[PDB]
RNA sequence: AGCUCGUGUCGUGAGAUGUUGGGUUAAGUCCCGCAACGAGCGCAACCCUUGUCUCAUGUUGCCAGCACGUUAUGGUGGGGACUCGUGAGAGACUGCCGGGGUCAACUCGGAGGAAGGUGGGGAUGACGUCAAGUCAUCAUGCCCCUUAUGUCCAGGGCUUCACACAUGCUACAAUGGCCGGUACAAAGGGCUGCGAUGCCGUGAGGUGGAGCGAAUCCUUUCAAAGCCGGUCUCAGUUCGGAUCGGGGUCUGCAACUCGACCCCGUGAAGUCGGAGUCGCUAGUAAUCGCAGAUCAGCAACGCUGCGGUGAAUACGUUCCCG
């Protein structure tokens, strides 16, 4: 069997591409269940949306840490990697849409001194 | 004088080593203030003696100290007079007894430590203390396993009264560095008018010692 | 990017049940701090609403009314000689269009209407029939920059 | 999710604390987990030295607190002995999420 | 301060009413802070020795 | 390759480096090379490549002409500014 | 990002060169030059965290393939091919091509690539000005007190108040309030501390123990914003919660002056705010909560770290300040 890996800010996904089915069976909840926001469901069909395989492919992942859109973000750079593994002829149609590269911003490290990252204090003149 | 951070207080576990290296549940407390007590009770003998540094360590209800002495020879005199004095001492101030174990250093000029504690004497003795920093400089550079040295005698220089601060150096003394292996030492001097600093520097080598 | 040129634009794919850059667009300015399906859903009710009202395709009546309130010029300020100067200068499609729809969610925020679905709805009707604070801030800014037209021969 | 939320004083220590886990784990002929990459985080430590008006250089000097973890599972009381035996490092102030 | 004065002020005083720091290190009944049971003078000592349970000072 | 800035303001050192060169280059014609150390005979050739390089106008005046072409001025601000210095005639 | 130094060169001398003219960046980073030659404090790198892959190993994590199980959980055997929190290596070095540029540094685009032109972010604070902050961290030359200004004790004060300034929280209402049902994050506080199930409680909580120098235990098999249903009908109100009265709780002997929290009633200002002014360039602002430093007991809305969801602008340096 084919397996993947997807990276996040602080987010982790494994998945096992097979044919079959459309679906998201995911740590014990359902696709339905773990994307009730209506816009992560968007995020993750994009990949399978660019090239028309949403209910074609199976998707069977694990994922561990982070949000919604943090997860959403790793299952689809994991099925973006399943797709470059499997099917070589359809990397451009998933490339130019912005994905198969898992995006540098992150949460960085908060500064000393200050309220949040990049932010200062509030000081009136005198 | 400047805002330079002590290079061994920040590589205390990078590149240099702790002088006090134990760990205890509560009694901590205990330890360092043994520690601090037998620091306060050396310090004059030690000191008279040239010292470069004590490293203290705890074992099951005892004490383990080396003492790293310059000029071995003042303390220790004869056996049962200065050193097993110093002892005796040492363990009535304190709750256990001291085996006491001096380990003598390879060069006096190599030690950050020993260099200020000389060109403080020197100063003390009613010299020149530019012509002291100098002759320091030149014994610390004569090839002795270095490559750059700084040397930095602080407060009221020649017993005035404004805080003169001569900044001498030589060689390659970077303090951005990481892989810089600086020896430092921080050294009061005591005259009839005050305080003096001295502020050292020994970059021996590019050592990585990882 | 400031002093050093442009920006890269964000390669946004279109909206799957619209399909209008515009209208993610408009998603993304009205976005509450967070508030992303909430925004989502605000501006699906409303667009059902202005469906339900007039009778056509919702995209193209947007695009209709972001055409007719596109502001294709906008007054500056610049100290030219030691003299402030309100010239007008050619202002661009994207920035007109954020022009637009930040005038636009302004006035719908503004007016007073039961809900902020219902407010939206009635504030893009107002555009796309040509009688609504933005169609009267677009015809203020109009007027103000042919009266500001005689200073115009610098286009630095 | 389990194994650990911890925190140690010294990078050195905890290190080597894994790294003896692991030495006397895989002796016992056990078992070894998947590491995951995971930062750490700066303590919260801006004390002040003395109740005079230091309000200039003020803030803080930060006391680095480097942290790992090792996670595990399908417990045996074999390596559970194995792990709760002795502690060499002591220092590191490790606590049960 | 000393020992006797210790001892008898770290367990079960006389009255409940005697409830000050008595510290263990210099053993001063005052001028010292609850916060950490130890007065300025080792607490800085151990601050900058790091050994003290996160004290420090000016960086910034 | 480079103008010296000093041919018409400090000549002494500039005539000795004239006068070490052009001795080089008449002892070249006796046949001295290997007779020389490997590390001298090195830094020998390297100088008067240097020289060579650098020196096109003092191996042929040598009477301290009247007249000067200059070109780039920008850039060849003490070369225009000694000029005007040492004498009105100039041509930029 | 400048500060400099040894020698040399010119001037009687203070001093001039090095640091003066260009290409380019963050650099006084490089080179062409340039009576200068080299170096130091500088910058970058060296160091830390994240981004891709590989090896030594598959732990009270995962369970894919096999099975044993009943719901409050991979709970229990067997499984490396799966995210390599411990060590190292590979990968960014303008690596290659083109337009270039003085065919010298250096700029833009393109190929592979996770990052392409110090990758995103920090540690890293030079000579020195503010005669900068500290003699209450400590030492400290000099003066002063000593039956005192040393020390303890009981009460009070630092928390007072007819006002002004500074920083944060609450909000001012429908992107809203209340009730019922629901999903993922990282970070640990624990040994005289954490403390799950139960008894009874509107609720702090009275009973208490399986379990802990470290995954069997709370901070849940992890929250809020987030999603579904009902209701309020856009108002000084089911918004907001303060003062005030009655019924109580956590600590310690002692809570009006002397913390916090709960239940009932009481229901004031606030309708987004003038003159002025502050912070923000991508995981930034915004918004939401979690945790911790010290305490037996908290003024903690503050200070530090954490991540949930996460926007619009970037003509340009004429212009306010450095
Ligand atoms: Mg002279
Ligand atoms: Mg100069
Ligand atoms: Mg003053
Ligand atoms: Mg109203």
């Amino acid at each position: 069997p084919i397996q993947t890996v997807g990276r996040r800010k602080e987010a982790v996904v494994r998945v096992r591409l097979v044919p079959g089915t459309g679906q998201f069976n995911l740590d014990g909840r359902t696709l339905e269940n773990y994307f009730p926001n209506k816009v992560h469901q968007q995020l993750i069909k994009a990949p399978l949306v660019t090239v028309d395989r949403v209910d074609q492919f199976d998707i069977y992942a694990h994922l561990d840490g982070g949000g919604p859109s943090g997860q959403a973000g790793a299952l689809r750079l994991a099925i973006a990697r399943a797709l470059i593994l499997v099917q070589p002829e359809d990397r451009p149609a998933l490339k130019k849409a912005g994905f198969l590269t898992r995006d540098p911003r992150a949460i960085e490290r908060k500064k000393y001194g200050l309220k949040k990252a990049r932010k200062a204090p509030q000081y009136s003149k005198r | 004088m400047g805002q330079k951070i002590n290079p061994h207080g920040f590589r205390l576990g990078i590149t240099t080593e702790w002088k006090s290296r134990w760990y205890a549940d509560k009694q901590y407390k205990d330890y360092v203030k043994e520690d601090v007590a037998i620091r306060k009770l050396l310090a004059t003998g030690l000191e008279r003696a040239g010292i470069a540094d004590v490293e203290i360590e705890r074992t099951r209800d005892r004490v383990r100290v080396d003492i790293h002495t310059a000029r071995p020879g003042i303390v220790i005199g004869r056996r049962g007079t200065e050193a097993d004095r110093i002892r005796a001492d040492l363990e009535k101030l304190t709750g256990k007894q001291v085996q006491l174990n001096i380990l003598e250093v390879k060069n006096p000029e190599s030690q950050a430590q020993l260099v200020a504690q000389g060109v403080a004497e020197q100063l003390s003795n009613r010299v020149a203390f530019r012509r002291a920093m100098r002759k320091a400089i030149q014994s610390a550079m004569r090839q002795p396993n270095v490559k750059g040295i700084r040397v930095q005698c602080s407060g009221r220089l020649g017993g005035a009264e404004m805080s003169r601060s001569e900044f001498y150096r030589e060689g390659r003394v970077p303090l951005h560095t990481l892989r810089a292996d600086i020896d430092y030492g921080l050294y009061e001097a005591k005259t009839t008018f005050g305080r003096i600093g001295v502020k050292v520097w020994i970059y021996k080598g590019d050592i990585v010692g990882g | 990017m400031p002093r050093k040129g442009p920006a890269p634009k964000r390669p946004l794919v279109n909206d799957p049940v619209y399909g209008s850059q515009l209208v993610t667009q408009l998603v993304n300015k009205v976005l509450l701090e967070g508030k992303k399906s909430l925004a989502e859903r605000i501006v699906y009710g409303a667009l059902e609403q202005a469906r339900e009202k007039t009778g056509t395709d919702p995209v193209v009546t947007l695009k209709r009314a972001l055409d007719n309130v596109k502001p294709a010029l906008e007054v500056r300020s610049r100290r030219v000689g030691g003299a402030t100067y309100q010239v007008p200068v050619e202002v661009r499609p994207d920035r007109s269009t954020t022009l637009a729809l930040r005038w636009l969610v302004n006035f719908s925020r503004q007016r007073r209407e039961k809900t902020m679905v219902e407010r939206l709805a009635n504030e893009i009707l107002d555009a796309s029939n040509g009688l609504g604070a933005s169609v009267k801030r677009r015809e203020d800014t109009h007027k103000m920059a042919e009266a500001n037209r005689a200073f115009a021969h610098y286009r630095w | 999710k389990i194994r650990i939320r911890l925190k140690a004083y010294d990078h050195e220590a905890i290190d080597a604390s894994a790294r003896k886990i692991v030495e006397t784990v895989t002796r016992t002929g056990a078992s070894v987990v998947g590491p995951v990459p995971l930062p750490t985080e700066k303590n919260v430590y801006c004390v002040i030295r003395s109740p005079h008006k230091y309000k200039d250089s003020r803030e803080h000097f930060e006391m680095r607190t480097h942290k790992r973890l090792i996670d595990i599972l399908d417990p045996t009381p074999k390596t559970v002995d194995a792990l709760m035996r002795i502690d060499l490092p002591a220092s590191v102030d490790v606590n049960i999420q | 301060a000393k020992k006797a004065l210790v001892h008898k002020a770290n367990k079960k005083p006389k009255f409940a009413v005697r409830a000050y720091t008595r510290c263990n290190k210099c053993g001063r009944p005052h001028s010292v802070y609850r916060k950490f049971g130890l007065c300025r003078i080792c607490l800085r000592e151990m601050a900058h020795a790091g050994e003290l349970p996160g004290v420090q000072k000016s960086s910034w | 390759q480079r103008w010296l800035g000093g041919m018409l303001t400090n000549f002494s050192t500039v005539h000795k480096r004239l006068q070490r060169l052009k001795e080089l280059e008449a002892m070249e014609q006796t046949g001295g090379f290997e007779g020389r150390t490997k590390k001298e005979i090195l830094m020998l050739t390297r100088e008067k490549n240097k020289l060579e390089r650098s020196l096109g106008g003092i191996r042929d005046m040598q009477k301290v002409p009247s007249a000067v072409w200059v070109v780039d001025t920008n850039k060849e601000h003490i070369a225009v500014g000694e000029a005007r210095k040492l004498g009105i005639p100039v041509i930029a």
